[PDB]
């Protein structure tokens, strides 16, 4: 008015740009991005370990493999398949047949606000068991590292190593809940929600930032290996973001019509 | 002896919005630096006042191509006395599907303030027309012809050397905050329709094509403030 | 800021609370037209 | 009355890294003194910059003695145009099995900075040769012959009255910290191979023996910093 | 280490009257303003000293219309020596059903102080009479005729150009606070009856109608204070 | 006032405790007869 929008930059216009009237008071500030995200949110559920664990393979895997799937949770908002970083997001709608269903995940409601390209925070790990009268134990190792899996016998009882180690553990109470905040540990600089690139120099799938992540939480009961029940059980995991920053804005997920 | 204490009813619970922090399980770490890359975000409202192209239902010629929905207006040559585009203001209507203020409003509950829409012409420079745009607060029926849209609140607009006309829907209201979507389409959540009419015919020389086009934008004004978030709609993922 | 009620004190020192950076040694708009 | 309190969700748990201390069950004791014996350790990095002898696979003559692995280089007399020793930089490779920075890196997760390797000659004083040592960041293939190792980053080296040549692999990187072992051998965890070539022949008088030898060391430089430990590998005990 | 504590017997309970507040689950919000609309309430006693029309049982002519109960007095022409209206002071009696101080007393337990009742004449200006109103603390029987109501505490009253006479029942008491309803109709909860008598006949010219009328009000005085609430009577909802 | 025992301190700041208003920029009786 009478400016043209083809210069790429237009400002806003209050009521007295062309009409008679005065501008209105600012209402609130539930808008700042280091307050908006700070909400306790679960991403998924977890099958509980009870033995010597084994972790899934690299990208192709023929049948006859022996891994214990759906026991880890590579906690990121980024889409994840079988507890290792994927690039797309599945929803297994017609699950009849043979061959095991992979553990998918994604942080659903994060993208519907996300108009960003780069992100920066710290997080916290909140765990809760769904089955009653249960007592468990959560473990963790940082990004760019990998789980230790073996067992050493004590007085005829086979006990695995993930009771001990360097990286922290946590033992819950009688049906309690464990929570702690966890800082940055990534080799790269800021978390990407978009990426070009590839993992190695050549002959790699183009798009997955394999070492710009957080880490993973696994749950296990404090019992020796030979005293394990036949009923399997479950537990969920929750994340709340903290002290966040953001850079160089972008689009939003496309809404249906449909 | 220890200091005597009394635990209240709130034991061992965790609230999602609970404004406090928790003991870290591993601390005293450093991080890569930040400062080299520019473009911070302090508020998303610096984000929210960017132009955004609206999306409309196509006029009755459905092209069988994917998603026949159109970010412009095809003005007809023929003389009829009904408006070109008329759409309400409820920030979940299928005209507000992918506008920014619609998009980051779709997960909040209440806002306050103005809503700019502007419109960019696109046609041959030897063509010229006069277009008025008009707005009315909620009447009983909908204002249809030019007397009704005439009395209320409008601006006429030329075609010249520039190509746009910044318009701001004023903010009249019973209550200061307003909702974002209408579970019951009440007076608190709608604010009357918006339309634009052609006032005089588009005028253009020979051997240059008929039926010009106009794009629509939609942006937050100055006073546009948001509050109090809500859980989101995951229906984009299915 | 964020959302806190910690106008009195925090328990740990801030270097145990959240990571701080290295040493390389009224709001603003988003890009002008010069 | 007691002060009102509210227990949060973290009840009765114990974190392994939890930065606090616990009430003693028996206190007020004394101890023998300390000060008489010298040699304190404040940081293990004062430990980490000591020379350490590397370990290589023996050339194809397997002596049936125990663990035929060799901390030197047997230079051949014959003219061929492939390098003497070529090894990558991934700090879990079977060339980095018992170097110090490899050893105390094997239980940490991330480091930052340079890595010195130096090499000590051992041969008769009447023998003399010219040896260059070269380093290249990750190319597609591996740089093999002398033009490829020539263009990148190198130093030639004499044989004289001294016996070594301190070399430091520079620290070029996408991100400031780098990993210690590669679960997927990516660009963030490897940094290209290292090699050394013979430039001119070893030259030596009659009645003195052929094929001299060179030892390799490996030490942390100045900027070499570590962070953020991880649980260890107990495979030494089996 | 943590500060040693000792939880007392009061664990995890919540008291209804417990004077403390609880952590919010969502905070830092704003609100619409307040100041534009007038008429605040700081105390309900500013509320409590408004006039209120009492309600009585109708004299023995039951009109079959709904709720034959009457907010006035029908004075008869005939000479008899019993009072016009006599009612006790127990603030739950069926004469105190919808007076204000009765109404907001009906959910409290104890008060202290005076109780104003006033009475507004309504009749033709050419009519005139003399009416006394009298009050007695609890005797054995009830004071009935004019000597008994004469000795105690009274005021005579004219009919003139005004139309009312503000009367205040004095506050004599064994104990300073008094109850609001009598579970056992004791000396602590009742304070003797109140009555008014006609002293001389109503006098009025010809061709103007017989039997004038008088309205009754009931309001809190100055010292009327309340205390210590109780749970309410939901019998209005059935 | 109300009913509190909080004559020492509250934990959160008052903007987290209860909402405050905008910016539009011995008791009293209830209506005189002029």
């Amino acid at each position: 008015s009478t400016d043209n929008a083809e210069t790429g930059v237009i400002e806003a216009g209050n009521t007295d740009t062309d009409f008679s009237g005065e501008l209105a008071a600012p209402g609130s500030n539930h808008t700042n991005v280091k307050f908006l995200f700070d909400r306790s949110r679960l991403l998924n559920v977890i099958k509980v370990l009870e033995k010597d664990a084994v972790f899934p393979r690299p990208f192709p895997t023929q049948e006859g493999a022996q891994q214990d799937d759906g026991y880890f949770c590579l906690l990121t908002p980024r889409p994840t398949v079988a507890s290792r970083p994927a690039t797309r997001f599945g929803l297994y709608a017609n699950p009849s047949g043979s061959g095991v269903l992979a553990n998918t995940s994604l942080d659903f409601n994060f993208y519907s606000l996300a108009c960003f390209t780069y992100f920066r925070s710290d997080l916290e790990v909140t765990v809760v068991s769904l089955e009653p009268d249960l007592e468990f134990a959560v473990g963790w190792f940082p990004s760019g590292s990998e789980y230790q899996a073996s067992s050493f016998v004590y007085d005829q009882l086979h006990v695995p190593f993930h009771f001990t180690g360097r990286t922290p553990r946590a033992f819950a109470s009688k049906g309690g809940k464990v929570s702690f905040v966890l800082p940055w540990n990534s080799v790269s600089s800021v978390l990407p929600v978009r990426w070009g690139g590839a993992s190695k120099l050549s002959s790699a799938t183009r798009g997955l930032p394999a070492h710009a992540d957080w880490g993973t939480i696994y749950a296990f009961v404090p019992r020796p290996n030979e005293k394990k029940s036949t009923a399997v059980k479950h537990v969920a995991v929750y994340i709340r973001y903290k002290n966040a920053r953001a850079w160089c804005p972008s689009m939003l997920p496309f809404r249906s019509y449909k | 002896g220890p200091i005597p204490t009394a635990p209240r009813e709130n034991s061992l619970m965790f609230l999602s919005t609970l404004p406090d922090d928790t003991v870290p399980a591993y601390g005293n770490v450093r991080t890569p630096p930040v400062n080299y890359l520019p473009g911070e975000i302090t508020d998303l409202l610096q984000l929210a006042r960017i132009p955004t192209l609206m999306a409309f239902e196509r006029v009755p010629e459905p092209v069988p191509a994917s998603d026949t929905y159109v970010p412009y207006v095809a003005v007809p040559t023929q003389f009829d006395d009904r408006p070109l585009i008329s759409f309400p203001i409820t920030l979940s209507d299928p005209v507000y599907q992918n506008t920014l203020v619609g998009a980051i409003s779709s997960n909040f509950a209440n806002y306050r303030g103005c809503i700019q829409i502007t419109l960019t012409f696109c046609g041959p420079m030897m063509a010229r027309g006069k277009f008025l745009l008009s707005y009315s607060p909620p009447n009983g029926t909908q204002p249809q012809t030019l007397s009704e849209a005439m009395q209320c609140t409008y601006s006429i607009w030329d075609i010249g050397l520039n190509s746009s006309w910044t318009f701001v829907v004023p903010y009249i209201s019973p209550s200061d905050y307003r909702e974002t979507r209408a579970i019951t389409n009440s007076v608190y959540s709608a604010d009357g329709w918006f339309s634009l009419h052609k006032l005089t015919k588009i005028t253009l020389p020979p051997d240059c094509p008929q039926s010009p086009c106009i794009l629509f934008f939609a942006s937050a004004g100055e006073d546009y403030t948001l509050r109090l978030p809500v859980d989101c709609n995951p229906s984009y993922v299915f | 800021r964020g959302n806190n009620g910690n106008m009195t004190f925090n328990y740990y020192a801030n270097t145990y609370q959240n990571s701080v950076d290295f040493s390389t040694s009224i709001l603003n708009p988003l890009g002008y037209l010069k």
